[PDB]
């Protein structure tokens, strides 16, 4: 389990741009692929999906046609090609995996997020909370509301439940609302009901600080959340 | 349609009479064949058979629209518009070309059987022979249905032979009826051919072999089968052929249609001793017709 | 020369003893009683899904705890995990020795063992780090094929060999921890109890033998059929388990009575039984005989309850789910029929 | 539509893949014969591999080399598990220079826990905890109870095994060959084919369940050695091994399993016949057995006593032939032999015949 | 001494199983019969459920 992306960091706006992505440490010709874009003091949000064995692409709504994406199976390594890059695309882009089954846990492992810095309908996610103030040691409450009911015919709540530590990558803690990720620690509970979810911890701990995202995967694009962070 | 009616009295009974017993018998064969193919799933499962099945199919429609065509045209001496007419001519023409496309189909089968035999299970899948089972029925319903929507011989003179029927398209569908049996004569000869190799090269590495087993080598029964079905292919579709290419060179006398009658009766004859044939060639067609019987006697 | 025969002659007076014993407390049969329960005649159940993409024949299937995957090991060298609910496949592992008579799915979800004519038990991981199915371990301590394996924990498992014993075994250490050689015969199958305390095992000698994992010691003993023994089930109450035979008959043998109780056996069955199932409350009685089609039994009056045919070959291995929605039978056609 | 889902249709996706690769496998494997090997013990069937399949002919596969490195660092981390169960399960305590080695112990479960790779600092701890001699010495003492047989040359090369450069060889894999249980798969290409040779052996007793497995085959080689007349191999008054020949072709050949798969029978010790046929006639035996004094006709009469033991079935041809000291002649007439009942099955799978 | 060793294992086992304290099967029967009753609820075999607790159902396409 290890990701290493490359590419960029000062390009001129209205040019193109390869980055390459080096996958070392587990099976990378059946994973399907996500891209994330992370902008400067703001929250997270999706680019592109590669399915197992490229048969099913998938772009972002703002992202459509201006980019291209590739997978080099014998090299294990992934590539984004982005062609008349834009003034908003100044962000940290983060290659996750993601595999698709029953009990799986997609999401679950993130890049180190590579920079790139420029010169110059959908299921919106409004999460109300944005900075809760908390000591280590009590119950906190994250609470994450939705536009539509995520709460499809086969039963599974199609949320996700993203941590992300300050001047680290994020991780992936908790999927589907109800089940933990494989290495998270028991602490995190997931609660609600299709309109709205709630994240709960019993306890706080020095490395439980952090912002807190809430994906829904239900329709692409995969619109995140605002993320909610906690300060001591 | 005077000089193409030909209007004589035992011809109109006798020619009749065995028209219609030849394509009944053939129509029961067929059906009889073709429910003991579809009713086993594993005979369906089967590509080999599937193509026995599309054959005895093919020959029980030929069986059923040459009956009524020629009973049609000769018995009551119907009159009929011409675009139902090129319709009725040209679903015969369909019927024929397939029974000979399947035929073809079913050469190519036994060659590739016989060309890379272990390969044979992998490559010649049941989907596969859906997909040129269904290729070559299009095809020759487009090559057959040709004539009906292309153009009439209005200006061209017509030949003799059949009812408003262009001669440079007769020429061509023989061609490539011609091209079909020349395909069918071909792929039976390398089969023959890479038999009697293989069984040279098993028999050459043993020296005792021969004097230690009486039982006849696959070679002898291979060659006794392919030559009586290949035999009753060609001695049966031969004059029919012969006819027309002569009917290509000049016109003769309305004798020589009798007698080019006669060789469509042959024609019907091979038409019914085709699924005969191939269905008792077969030992799990015949295993399965026992077991069939025995379930209607029961 | 004379001591060996007048042990022979103590064992013979052992068993003319336990037979007495087992004959003086049979005084009321389980057909005599159970002719006032309302009988079950129609019971018809139809397939929902029928699953594809097995080259070769099946040999065994095991349903999950949640009862919607369900392993399948088939001699096309996959392993295939079958999602029962939407028909799609989750793994299909390359096994190393294709010719594989079992498997096993884990009540933890985590692992998937399985026995082979290679003498060895690979038991592979697949809620891991990566995304791929690796060999986990390979326990190869045994000399006969392997007939049956089953899962108790994450730490051990019980598989039944050919070299006329059963194992229990550590996973991670690799060692057998306990023997059990008591059989005569070819181990043939295992079934285990609901609480995982004791396990039945049937060999080619036509004995059931109830087998203990904490001591080691065979707890009972149970001959009642002509031929040899094929598949056994426990009832779930875990008091008593139905066993199959080649001699077309089922039988339920009792523990606290010590010997069968009810003989499943028809007038026009001259062919073997290959797996034997319960649903969950015990009234139905799944067993698949090498007819092409299984049939329904009903496990209290012996009549048949319904014929599932649409196999084209032997059926091999079937199973009902943990909470009894339906049963799956695995065959030699290479599908995997939901019989619901 | 409505009821698949964005992961839905991700897990159809990956089943198609799933299949694709399935069905791929599957036409790989129907591209390859399968053929069982069963011999006696008096005959030998080693000998016969070792012609058949040459070293030389068929290399290692680059393709599986991975899972047997793979299969190589699975035995060291079981070596090494054994090795530190065995500094726990120790019965007299035995003083350790680092107290921490228990955790170490824990370290070797957590090397367990992920194993994506050889772990650095692990073979760096196995190397220090390997350093002291007590260490090396319990090795003697572990030999005692049951252990790993090729558990030494594992725990040996500890150094060698901690050199991230590695050497594929024969003998690496013949490591885990020389356990032996079970059915062994022997591999060898011949003019575009791929032959599986399944030698059952003499590992299991009884076979009325396990020969059912085998009725999707191609054929059955049956090795036998004709010169077992005068040879004692008996675990009773019946020293003819020739007859427990006869029996077993009698249980196979017209077995219900194997009614349609033909078997290739082989006479494998013909020069030793000869010799031992010219030493002392055949008469000695039986009358009925003794054909003709002569070595030929004799060296027939046994192929023909081989031809009548199949019962009336007329769909199965024994394959007979003497096997001598060349590897062309045997392989090639296993090529011919085989094809031609690949021919026979297809050509009735078309009903041809 | 093999074979004598093994009758004895056996003569030892079957002396170990003949003193286990048996019960009437007719109480063993009325208690499977009770288990068979109190759990005949809960089994969608011989009671089919509709197709609102059935997770196995047609499929459209
Ligand atoms: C029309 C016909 C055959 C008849 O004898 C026949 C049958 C029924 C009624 C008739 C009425 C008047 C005249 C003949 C018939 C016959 C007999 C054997 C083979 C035939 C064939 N055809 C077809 C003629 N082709 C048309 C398309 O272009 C090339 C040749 C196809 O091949
Ligand atoms: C007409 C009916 C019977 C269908 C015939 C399909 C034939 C024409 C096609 C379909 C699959 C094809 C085969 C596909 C793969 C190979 C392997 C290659 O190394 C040699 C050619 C060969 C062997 C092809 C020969 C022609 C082939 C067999
Ligand atoms: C079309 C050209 C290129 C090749 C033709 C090959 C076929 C048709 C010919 C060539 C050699 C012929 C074989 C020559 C010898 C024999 C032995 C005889 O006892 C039976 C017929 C048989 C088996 C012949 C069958 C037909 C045969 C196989
Ligand atoms: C094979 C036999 C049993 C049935 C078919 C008989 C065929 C081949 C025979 C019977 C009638 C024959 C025709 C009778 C008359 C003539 C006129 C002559 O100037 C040219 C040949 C020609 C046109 C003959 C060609 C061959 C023929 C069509
Ligand atoms: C079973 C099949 C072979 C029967 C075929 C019968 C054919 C060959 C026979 C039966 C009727 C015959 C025709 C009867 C009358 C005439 C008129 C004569 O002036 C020329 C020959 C000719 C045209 C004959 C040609 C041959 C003929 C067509
Ligand atoms: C000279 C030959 C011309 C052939 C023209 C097309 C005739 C039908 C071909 C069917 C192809 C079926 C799929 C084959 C796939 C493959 O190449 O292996
Ligand atoms: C240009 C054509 C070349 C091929 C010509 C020959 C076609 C095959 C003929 C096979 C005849 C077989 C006769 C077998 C006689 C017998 O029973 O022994
Ligand atoms: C099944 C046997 C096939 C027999 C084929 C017979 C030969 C057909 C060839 C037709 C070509 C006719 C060319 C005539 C040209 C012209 O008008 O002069
Ligand atoms: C004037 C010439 C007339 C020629 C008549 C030819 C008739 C051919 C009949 C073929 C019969 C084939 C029997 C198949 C027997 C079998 O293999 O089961």
């Amino acid at each position: 389990v290890q990701l290493v992306e490359s590419g960029g960091g000062l390009v001129q706006p209205g040019g193109s741009r390869k980055l390459s992505c080096s996958a070392s440490g587990f099976a990378f010709s059946s994973f399907g692929m996500h891209w994330v874009r992370q902008a400067p003091e703001k929250g997270l949000e999706w680019v592109a999906y590669i399915s197992s064995g490229s048969g099913t692409i998938y772009y972002a709504d703002t992202v459509k046609g201006r980019f291209t994406i590739s997978r080099d199976d014998p090299k294990n390594t992934l590539f984004l090609q982005m062609t008349s890059l834009r003034s908003e695309d100044t962000a940290m882009y983060y290659c996750v995996r993601s595999i698709y089954y029953y009990g799986s846990s997609p999401f679950d492992f993130w890049g180190q997020g590579t920079t790139l810095t420029v010169s110059s309908s959908d299921i919106v996610m409004t999460q109300a909370t944005s900075s809760v103030p908390v000591t280590p040691g009590e119950s906190v409450s994250i609470s994450c509301r939705s536009s539509k009911s995520l709460l499809h015919s086969n039963g599974n709540t199609y949320l996700y439940w993203f941590l992300q530590r300050p001047g680290q990558s994020p991780q992936l803690l908790i999927y589907r609302m109800s089940n933990l990720a494989s290495g998270v620690p028991d602490r995190f509970s997931g609660s609600g009901s299709g309109t709205a979810f709630t994240l709960t911890i019993s306890r706080l701990e020095a490395e439980d600080v952090g912002v807190y995202y809430c994906m829904q995967h239900l329709e692409y694009p995969l619109t995140f959340g605002a993320g909610t962070k906690l300060e001591l | 349609m005077k000089d193409y009616m030909i209007l004589s009295g035992p011809q109109k009974t006798a020619v009749a009479v065995l028209c219609t017993l030849l394509g009944l018998l053939s129509a029961l064969e067929n059906v009889a064949v073709l429910y003991l193919i579809l009713s086993s799933h594993q005979l369906r499962r089967k590509p080999s058979y599937l193509f026995i099945g599309s054959l005895a199919g093919a020959d029980f429609l030929a069986s059923v629209v040459f009956a009524c065509s020629f009973v049609n045209f000769h018995v009551f001496h119907g009159v009929d518009s011409k675009a139902v007419f090129l319709l009725k001519i040209g679903s015969v023409t369909m019927t024929f070309t397939a029974s000979v496309g399947s035929l073809l189909l079913t050469a190519i089968d036994r060659y590739l059987c016989l060309r890379y035999p272990p390969s044979y299970k992998a490559l010649l899948t049941r989907g596969r022979a859906l997909v040129t089972l269904g290729i070559m029925w299009v095809l020759s319903a487009l090559v057959s249905y040709l004539p009906l929507m292309g153009w009439t011989c209005c200006p061209r003179p017509c030949s003799e032979l059949f009812p408003l029927i262009p001669n440079d398209y007769l020429l061509s569908w023989l061609l490539f009826i011609a091209f079909l049996f020349s395909g069918i004569i071909y792929t039976y000869g390398h089969v023959l051919w890479k038999a009697h190799q293989h069984v040279a090269s098993l028999s050459g590495h043993q020296d005792r072999q021969v004097p230690g087993m009486a039982r006849m080598r696959l070679d002898v029964r291979l060659a006794k089968t392919l030559g009586l079905v290949l035999a009753v292919l060609l001695i049966c579709w031969f004059p029919v052929l012969a006819l027309m290419a002569h009917s290509l060179a000049t016109t003769l006398s309305d004798q020589v249609k009798k007698a080019f009658a006669f060789c469509s009766m042959l024609c019907l004859i091979n038409s019914m001793v085709n699924p005969v044939i191939y269905a008792l060639r077969s030992g799990e067609i015949r295993s399965s017709a026992h077991h069939c019987l025995a379930h209607w006697k029961k | 020369q004379s001591e060996l025969d007048q042990l022979r002659q103590e064992a013979e007076q052992l068993k003319n003893q336990i037979r007495d014993a087992r004959k003086a407390c049979a005084d009321a049969t389980l057909s005599q009683i159970t002719n006032n329960i309302d009988p079950v005649g129609r019971i018809q159940m139809r397939t929902r899904r029928t699953l594809r993409g097995h080259l070769a024949k099946i040999y065994a299937m095991h349903w999950g705890t949640d009862s919607r995957l369900l392993v399948s090991a088939s001699q096309d060298g996959k392993l295939i995990i079958w999602d029962s609910y939407t028909t799609n496949k989750v793994h299909a592992i390359p096994l190393r020795s294709s010719w594989v008579m079992t498997c096993a799915y884990a009540p933890s979800g985590n692992y998937v063992a399985c026995g082979g004519l290679d003498n060895i038990c690979s038991i592979y991981n697949l809620k891991t780090r990566e995304g791929n199915v690796r060999v986990s371990r390979e326990l190869a301590g045994h000399t006969g094929y392997l007939s049956c394996c089953r899962f108790l924990d994450d730490n051990q498992i019980v598989t039944s060999s050919g070299d006329t014993t059963c194992a229990l075994w550590d996973i991670e250490t690799g060692q057998q921890t306990t023997t059990f050689t008591g059989h005569t015969g070819d181990v043939m199958s295992l079934s285990l109890a609901p609480d995982t305390r004791l396990f039945v095992s049937g060999a080619c000698d036509a004995s059931a033998k109830l087998w203990d994992v904490r001591e080691g010691m065979c707890r009972q003993t149970f001959t009642g059929h002509e031929s040899d023994i094929n598949a056994i089930c426990f009832f779930p109450n875990g008091n008593a388990f139905a066993t199959g035979s080649d001699d077309a008959t089922c039988r339920l043998f009792d523990l606290r009575a010590d010997q069968e109780l009810m003989t499943y056996s028809h007038d026009n069955i001259i062919c073997g039984i290959t797996s034997v199932s319960f649903s969950k409350s015990g009234r139905l009685l799944l067993a698949g005989y090498d007819d092409f089609n299984c049939n329904v039994w009903d496990a209290l009056k012996a009549d048949r309850a319904g014929v599932l045919a649409g196999h084209d070959n032997r059926v091999s291995c079937l199973g009902v789910t943990d909470d009894g929605m339906a049963v799956a039978t695995g065959s030699w056609d290479s599908f995997l029929k939901i019989w619901n | 539509g409505c009821t698949l889902s964005a992961e839905d249709k991700a897990a159809v996706e990956r089943s198609k893949m799933i299949d694709r690769n399935l069905r791929e496998d599957g036409e790989k494997a129907a591209r390859e014969v399968k053929l069982l090997l069963l011999g006696a013990g008096e005959s030998g069937k080693n000998t016969i591999v070792k012609q058949m399949k040459i070293i030389h002919e068929a290399g290692y596969s680059e393709e599986e080399c991975k899972q047997y490195k793979a299969v190589v660092y699975s035995n060291t981390i079981q070596s090494i598990i054994a090795i530190i169960r065995a500094m726990g399960r120790l019965k007299i305590d035995f003083g350790d220079s680092a107290r921490a080695d228990d955790a170490r112990q824990l370290f070797v479960l957590a090397g367990a826990a992920e194993e994506g790779f050889m772990t650095a600092e692990l073979a760096g701890v196995i190397k220090r905890l390997w350093k002291d001699s007590g260490v090396q010495a319990c090795f003697n003492r572990s030999r005692e109870y049951q252990l790993n047989d090729s558990a030494a040359y594992y725990l040996n090369d500890l150094d060698r095994i901690a050199q991230p450069n590695y050497i594929p060889t024969q003998q690496d894999v013949l490591r885990t060959r020389v356990k032996t249980t079970g059915i062994v798969e022997t591999h060898f290409t011949f003019k575009d084919l791929h032959f599986k040779m399944f030698d059952v052996g003499a590992q299991r007793s009884e076979r009325k369940k396990w020969i059912h497995c085998f009725e999707g085959v191609t054929a059955i080689i049956f090795c036998v050695a004709l010169s077992d007349y005068d040879l004692v191999l008996a675990e009773d008054e019946e020293m003819n091994r020739m007859h427990a020949s006869m029996k077993l072709f009698d249980s196979i050949c017209n077995n219900k399993w194997f009614t349609d798969t033909s078997i290739i029978l082989f006479l494998n010790k013909k020069d030793l016949f000869e010799e031992k046929i010219k030493k002392s006639p055949l008469t000695i035996c039986y009358p009925e057995y003794a054909g003709s004094n002569t070595y030929e006709e004799a060296a027939a009469y046994i192929q023909c006593q081989f031809e009548d033991l199949n019962k009336r079935k007329d769909t199965k041809e024994i394959y007979t032939h003497f096997t001598c000291s060349t590897d062309t002649k045997n392989v090639q007439f296993v090529f011919d032999a085989v094809t031609d009942v690949i021919i026979k099955n297809n050509l009735k799978d078309c009903g041809l015949f | 001494t093999a074979s004598i060793a093994q009758a004895r294992k056996l003569v030892e086992q079957l002396k170990m199983e003949a003193n286990i304290d048996r019960i009437k099967v007719s109480k063993a029967a009325a208690d499977l019969m009770a288990y068979c009753e109190a759990h005949a609820k809960e089994d969608p075999l011989l009671t089919p459920v509709p197709a609102s607790e059935n997770p196995f159902r047609e499929k459209k396409f």
